[PDB]
RNA sequence: UCUCUUACUUUUAACCAGUGAAAUUGACCUGCCCGUGAGAGGCGGGCAUAACACAGCAAGACGAGAGACCCUAUGGAGCUUUAAUUUAUUAAUGCAAACAACCUGCAUUAAAAAUUUCGGUUGGGGCG
RNA sequence: ACUGAACUCCUCACACCCAAUUGGACCAAUCUAUCACCCUAUAGAAGAACUAAUGUUAGUAUAAGUAACAUGAAAACAUUCU
RNA sequence: GCUAAACCUAGCCCCAAACCCCACCUUACUACCAGACAACCUUAGCCAAACCAUUUACCCAAAUAAAGUAUAGGCGAUAGAAAUUGAAAUGGCGCAAUAGAUAUAGUACCGCAAGGGAAAGACAAGCAUAAUAUAGCAAGGACUAACCCCUAUACCUUCUGCAAUGAAUUAACUAGAAAUAACUUUGCAAGGAGAGCCAAAGCUAAGACCCCCGAAACCAGACGAGCUACCUAAGAACAGCUAAAAGAGCACACCCGUCUAUGUAGCAAAAUAGUGGGAAGAUUUAUAGGUAGAGGCGACAAACCUACCGAGCCUGGUGAUAGCUGGUUGUCCAAGAUAGAAUCUUAGUUCAACUUUAAAUUUGCCCACAGAACCCAAAUCCCCUU
């Protein structure tokens, strides 16, 4: 197996020099082996990226799926130890910038067919895995305008060479 | 191995088979070349050009009487008992060259042989030794070790 | 990732320890020696193959006629049939006749 | 791994150890050595060599013996060394014809059989190869003592042998008494087969009974520690008083 | 397993290295990947035959759109520039219609000038 | 290679045990045929052409050949400057640094092979002095052979191993077709 | 008909 | 034939070639001719003088019998009053 | 049942939640017409063509998984016989052996069996 | 007329486009001898090289989050009801 | 970044040496009454003979040699002596957890049973980060530029050649074993070789070369009648109505299984629902026992004998055999093509032809004339030149 998400949160940046952006706090946190199928703890994942904590805390908690309460708690978990161990300011000032469901160690059973037959039930375990970043969500990426495609075009135009010549 | 058949698979038929035609080996009458080989008697043939070679060469002496023994010692000839050797024969090959005066004891002669030992003023006998003799007169110590 | 992720432990080879030191000794033992010992007297290994070549089959019929009679039940069996099974091998097998 | 000792030497080794060791010399050397019998079921070769007439060279000739079954009932009877022939046949004596599985069995015959030595009378199973070996050893006591254990083949053979040998060595007076003179002269004329008695006890036994008998010998309920101790104890007593 | 192999990662690798850029499966899995790679390859072969017919297609096809330009079709500029004895190539007759438009008119109007 | 004995020995479908019986049907299953759970297909199964037994690498060459290679090897020490003929095997002391000194200084090799007529006779300095030695090795006469000869860059020989060596390595010279084992009596060889 | 081929249990049966 | 006998390992012969053939030293190997004691009443008398001679085999029915047979048929023998003793060796052979 | 089908209920179904198989699978970025080939998603010539779910359908994917028909093998096995080979064994007799019974050996005849084989050419078979 | 090949020429280089089969030149890794002592060399060996056996074992896919499975109702969780 | 990936000794292999309290045969592991049954008896067959029918090596009591000789033999496949001769004496160019023992264990588990029999302990594939953009074996030539353009009928094997076969994918494992000659390189040389053997340049030594999986089977010895078939002993069940002592009627329980539908990896390796037949009898059924494989049993359906019986199952012979199918793993170069005969033979083989390598030598191919039949075409053959 693997721990590398856990140690992410033990990295000791050097101290920053007075002129420095302040960098923003990153928490790592994780619950390994889920009882719940990897692919359907990615919609939650997927649902709750690049939000902020509280709003994922929000679509979250009026979500029907299992996975959605252990989500919810891992994320408390990790705005817990934000702010005790990450020094982070605020509470709600953390957006989730990776969340990432993985596979689990899984065990096999024996699903007993019609006719002396059988197959091999896996009992399924999935990991999750959450990164959350102080500071506010960024912003979601403007759609392409008209004016962004035909500069595009026109860049494409202008790029082209008189190719196979001198 | 070539391609799927029995020749690829290993099993093609034994040496000899001609695939069903009555084999060239089979088909040919039996005849008595070989009848009786194990008990014909052989001899080694010591021609009077090897013999004169030897005693030139010191390796067989004439001033001692000439045997089996003598000749197999000087490595003149080599007798294999067990192989129905009954000894050598004298061969006339190389009498009009032959020059040396010897007693010889040998089991076959040829009458030319005879002749070009005799006219050197030389001797020679044939004399009989069965195969048990035989091995004892060509390898003598050896029977000397078998205690008997 | 059929390969190993470390180096392994290091192999040292000790090439002066007696047994090298002094191999090939007596390899001459005849030509040395007035020919007293044949130096295949100097081989040690299994009964059946001390100074002896030959190819599985007949390394097989030796052994069963050397010491067959002392070897362990199953053993014996499984020499059996393997002097069997090589005997059809090697005389009705093979791309040669 | 291999065995120290080929496997077909075990039984002489057990035969070197334990209750076996102790059996008497005697027995051991009598089932150690083993002798052909005597051929019944095939015609040995007259002589060592042979001139085989399709080369006409002195060849060596071995006298191969037919292997006999003996069934259980032929121990309690006297076979002249005559058994059962396991074989096969080629169908109409050519090679070329099947193969058929053959056995010959001997004719037998319910005789009676006095035994002077013995004086009693024996009914046996017999064959007519018995009935002519009694008559060329004239008698059946001469028959029982001459042949040895491989030609009689029978254990009721080897146990009429200890008998009669038992009674030789012991002279025994129970051969008819109150005759003394007849005793004697059965025993003169059947002396030259007497042995001493410490021989003749174990003639004919196989090795089970043997080893029961030897067991038998040698079986001593344990002395009482008591009986040693004292012994050990008036000893070491009588020389504190020499000394 | 006296002798078991032990650069299978490295023989694979030499492979993979050269589908990496492959779609699906083709890039991973070394029984699919070394197919297309063999693949691969023998175009690779095969296509410096059709770079070279293909650059002269087009040095005809640019060829014929400069002397287009100026009345001539390729063939005339082509065989009246031999006769003329200019043994110019396909190849620099293109680049002379690109960059040198008054050298390729006057080698249009010298061919032109020797048809008449 | 002559010496050589391989141990290595692998079982075969016939030696692994179990697998007498079928495991499946030949047809209906859906899966490959197979006879037994044993065949070098399977995980667990034979070898098909692995070692078999102790095999024997044994082979002699001709004695006039390996006692040419002994005089190959005593010409090619003299000519490369490794062989150093002394009068004796006698040392001042038994102690082996005087004898690895001593080499150091004579600028022999990283490795020596002193060679002495018989076992008995050789001195106890010596002796004394070599059994404690890796790479300083004391052998008989009767013990000299090419791969010793190679493996030591430097070979000293005494003068009385000098002469029974040109009269063994000779004797195979202008000697005959053996008529029996050389073992055995014969009129002129010891 | 060919019948049905079981697996072995431990295949089936194991635990963390 | 029997590559590797199961008792000595050997090599073994078949004895059908040497009923019917004699090998020569040098390589050749002499046969009957078949038929040659069959129905001579019904074969001209040109016919029968082929059938009784001594013919020898091709290179490749030569190299059958040899591997057919071992080395010990492949010996010089000198036998005392051998008929073939002047057919053994060739002479005056190029190539 | 049908002309000629309809309506409703339950199951199934579809959606949400939990759990979670199987056959199958060369890789696939997996269109239509005509042609080719003896049968084309992939070849040629045309035509069409932003990208992905979901629910249906069953024309194609020579669909999947099994099976049938024919032919072959100096492959098996079974059956029947006036196929070949035997009669070891039983049952009868006969002759010797043991002095009628019983039993041994050798024959002959049967019963019961046993072992083994299935040449080649002619769409197949019959008769050839 | 031109276009038009791996034909031919051109600059340079050349052993470098048949199945079965056959001859040859090299060679990965491993072990051993002796080196090197750094990860190599010269040799000797051999369980000595896998895109393919409905191959064996294990892992994980695809089909597929599909087929399929399951707990009568309320409640004070006492109980009652269907 | 998940899943994973890796590891080294747990042991094992081949040699050498050495000869290695109590309970329990009754239903085993059951303290404690009339014994007596007590064992012995050729292996067969697979297979080779290309069928098969006689025949076809198999712990032997000193290796080597005699010798694959004498002999035997559908005199053929093959088998095969002896006389005689006389060998001395704690290790690994073994494996390292799919290996090495099956073994962490004959355990778990499977089977009624005999039997069978494991696994494992220390950034591969698959996914995620990060779905997708016209067009097409998915690449190549390219290009400023991913695509757009142009070119391009997947791989293996089997077919004459494309159709057919196999392949989800990854990792590990998984398949050319050897003599008769030859050739090459040493040694010595009319001799070689460390007895035996060969020798009219030979002899000695080395180097090079002969795969894997798969039947249906056959035989031997066990294990099986807790299913089923039949039987034996001793049991049990059969309402109600009608009829009256019934192989009676209707119809429960019970037994069965006519027809339909559902189900078809199912609840079920034969079920469910309805319908239907029998239901005091030649009935159904519990218990214990018996008959065993060429055998049993059979109200004969070749039915049944532990889910797969025109002949059970297991183990062994056994790595059966397979002229059939499939497979047969580094790089590079080179030479390399259809072809007659025989054959229980046409799915094979042997010889020839072709082919490859090495070697020796001198002619080889093409062909101008001249020449090759009487009966009554195109060309071919042959060979001076070239
Ligand atoms: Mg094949
Ligand atoms: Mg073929
Ligand atoms: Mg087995
Ligand atoms: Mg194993
Ligand atoms: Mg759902
Ligand atoms: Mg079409
Ligand atoms: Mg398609
Ligand atoms: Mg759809
Ligand atoms: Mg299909
Ligand atoms: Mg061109
Ligand atoms: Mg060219
Ligand atoms: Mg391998
Ligand atoms: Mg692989
Ligand atoms: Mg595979
Ligand atoms: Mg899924
Ligand atoms: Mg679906
Ligand atoms: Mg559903
Ligand atoms: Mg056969
Ligand atoms: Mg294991
Ligand atoms: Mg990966
Ligand atoms: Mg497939
Ligand atoms: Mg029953
Ligand atoms: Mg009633
Ligand atoms: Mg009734
Ligand atoms: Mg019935
Ligand atoms: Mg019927
Ligand atoms: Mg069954
Ligand atoms: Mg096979
Ligand atoms: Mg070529
Ligand atoms: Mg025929
Ligand atoms: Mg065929």
């Amino acid at each position: 197996i693997s721990r590398k998400w856990e140690k992410k949160n033990k990295i000791v940046y050097p101290p920053q020099l007075p002129g420095e952006p302040r960098r923003p706090a990153e928490i790592y946190h994780c619950r390994r082996q889920i009882k719940y199928s990897k692919d359907k703890m990615w919609y939650l994942a997927k649902l709750i990226r690049g939000m902020s904590i509280d709003q994922a805390l929000a679509q979250l908690e009026f979500n029907d799926k299992k996975g959605a309460k252990i989500i919810k708690e891992v994320l408390l978990e990790a705005q817990d130890m934000a702010v005790r161990d990450h020094n982070v300011e605020f509470r709600s000032n953390l957006y989730i910038a990776e969340s990432t469901s993985g596979r689990g160690q899984c065990l096999k059973r024996i699903r007993y067919h019609g006719r002396g037959r059988f197959g091999i039930m896996e009992k399924v375990y999935c990991h999750y895995f959450v990164k959350l970043v102080e500071g506010p969500p960024p912003p979601p990426e403007p759609p392409k305008t008209a004016v962004a495609h035909a500069k595009e075009y026109i860049q494409q135009l202008r790029s082209r060479t008189i190719v196979h010549t001198l | 191995r070539g391609h799927k058949g029995e020749r690829q698979r290993g099993t093609r038929p034994r040496l000899g088979f001609e695939g069903g035609q009555t084999p060239f080996y089979i088909r040919i009458p039996k005849y008595g070349f070989n009848e009786g080989h194990s008990f014909r008697r052989q001899y080694k043939p010591l021609s009077l050009n090897r013999l004169q070679y030897l005693i030139d060469l010191g390796r067989v002496d004439p001033s001692q009487p000439i045997d089996l023994t003598q000749l197999v010692n000087g490595r003149g000839v080599t007798i294999q008992p067990l192989k129905r050797d009954y000894g050598v024969q004298l061969v006339e090959e190389g009498a009009d060259t032959f020059t040396a005066k010897v007693n010889i004891e040998v089991q076959l002669a040829s009458e030319l042989a005879i002749a070009a030992i005799e006219k050197n003023g030389g001797v020679v006998t044939t004399a009989f030794y069965d195969p048990r003799s035989l091995d004892i007169v060509c390898k003598p110590v050896p029977f000397f070790l078998r205690g008997q | 990732i059929g390969i190993r992720l470390t180096l392994p432990p290091p192999k040292v080879v000790d090439r002066w320890n007696e047994k090298r030191a002094m191999f090939g000794v007596y390899d001459n033992i005849g030509i040395l020696g007035n020919f007293e010992k044949h130096p295949k007297e100097l081989i040690r290994g299994p009964i059946w193959l001390r100074g002896w070549k030959g190819n599985e089959l007949q390394r097989c019929i030796r052994k069963r006629k050397m010491v067959g009679s002392r070897m362990f039940a199953d053993d014996l069996h499984n020499l059996n049939k393997r002097i069997r099974y090589l005997y059809k091998h090697f005389n009705r097998h093979g791309k040669f006749r | 791994p291999l065995h120290k000792y080929p496997v077909w030497l075990w039984k002489r080794l057990q035969l070197r150890e334990g209750i076996c060791s102790r059996l008497p010399g005697h027995y051991l050397r009598s089932l150690e050595e083993e002798r052909t019998p005597t051929p019944v079921h095939y015609r040995p070769h007259g002589a060592k060599f042979k001139i085989n007439p399709k080369n006409g060279q002195r060849e060596r000739v071995e006298d191969v013996p037919i292997p006999i079954y003996f069934p259980p009932e032929s121990q309690r009877g006297l076979w002249g060394g005559e058994g059962w022939i396991l074989g096969q046949i080629y169908a109409n004596n050519d090679k070329l014809s099947k193969r058929l599985k053959k056995v010959w069995k001997p004719q037998l015959f319910e005789r009676e059989f006095y035994s002077e030595i013995l004086d009693k009378k024996f009914t046996v199973t017999v064959t007519m190869r018995t009935l002519d070996l009694i008559d060329e050893a004239y008698g059946l006591d001469f028959y029982i003592l001459k042949t040895p254990k491989e030609d009689l083949c029978s254990k009721f053979g080897m146990d009429l042998k200890r008998g009669m040998l038992l009674r030789l060595a012991r002279q025994d007076p129970q051969l008819h008494p109150e005759d003394p003179e007849r005793r004697a002269a059965i025993y003169d004329k059947y002396k030259e087969f007497a042995i001493p008695e410490e021989e003749a006890e174990w003639v004919g036994l196989t090795l089970e009974e043997a080893i029961e008998k030897q067991r038998l010998l040698e079986e001593k309920d344990p002395v009482p520690l008591f009986k040693i101790y004292v012994a050990e104890l008036i000893q070491q007593l009588q020389q504190q008083a020499l000394s | 397993l006296r002798n078991r192999v032990t650069d299978r990662y490295f023989r694979i690798q030499e492979v993979l290295k050269h589908a990496r850029h492959f779609r699906g499966r083709k890039n991973r899995c070394y029984r699919l990947a070394v197919r297309t790679v063999i693949r691969a390859f023998v175009k690779c072969t095969k296509a410096r035959y059709l770079k070279k017919k293909n650059m002269r297609t087009l040095w005809i096809n640019r060829i014929t759109a400069a002397s287009q330009e100026h009345g001539l079709k390729y063939p005339a500029l082509i065989g009246n520039l031999v006769k003329c004895q200019v043994e110019l190539n396909r190849k620099v007759l293109a680049d002379l219609a690109i960059y040198e438009p008054k050298t390729f008119k006057s080698l249009a109007a010298l061919a032109s000038r020797r048809r008449h | 290679n002559f010496k050589r004995i391989s141990y290595a020995k692998t079982k075969t479908r016939a030696e692994v045990r179990g697998g007498g019986r079928k495991p499946w049907p030949q047809k209906g299953t859906g899966r490959a045929r197979h006879g037994s759970i044993r065949s070098p297909l399977w995980r667990g199964g034979g070898v098909a052409h692995g070692p078999r037994g102790p095999t024997s690498y044994y082979y002699m060459l001709p004695m006039k050949v390996r006692a040419l290679g002994l005089k190959v090897a005593l010409t090619v020490k003299l000519a490369q400057d490794d062989l150093h003929i002394m009068d004796s095997l006698e040392l001042p002391t038994g102690d082996p640094q005087y004898l690895t000194e001593l080499a150091h200084y004579r600028r022999w090799g990283d490795s020596v092979l002193l060679v002495d007529l018989t076992h008995e006779e050789m001195p106890q300095s010596i002796v004394e002095a070599t059994s404690r030695l890796k790479t300083f090795n004391l052998i008989p006469a009767v013990g000299l052979n090419v791969h010793s000869m190679l493996k030591h860059q430097t070979l000293v020989l005494t003068l009385p191993t000098v002469a029974f060596l040109e009269d063994k390595l000779l004797w195979q010279d202008s000697r005959y077709r053996p008529l029996y084992p050389f073992s055995l009596p014969y009129s002129d060889f010891p | 008909f060919t019948p049905p081929i079981y697996q072995p249990k431990f295949k089936t049966e194991k635990e963390f | 034939l029997t590559y590797f006998s199961a008792r000595k390992g050997k090599r073994k012969t078949v004895k059908a070639v040497i009923d019917r053939f004699l090998r020569l030293h040098c390589g050749l190997w002499v046969r009957r001719k078949a038929g040659y004691k069959k129905k001579l009443w019904k074969k001209t008398p040109a016919r029968k003088k082929r059938l009784r001679e001594f013919v020898f085999c091709n290179k490749t029915q030569s190299k059958l019998l040899d591997k057919m047979t071992t080395s010990f048929w492949k010996r010089r023998n000198w036998y005392v009053d051998d008929p073939y003793q002047k057919y053994h060796d060739r002479t005056n052979l190029k190539v």
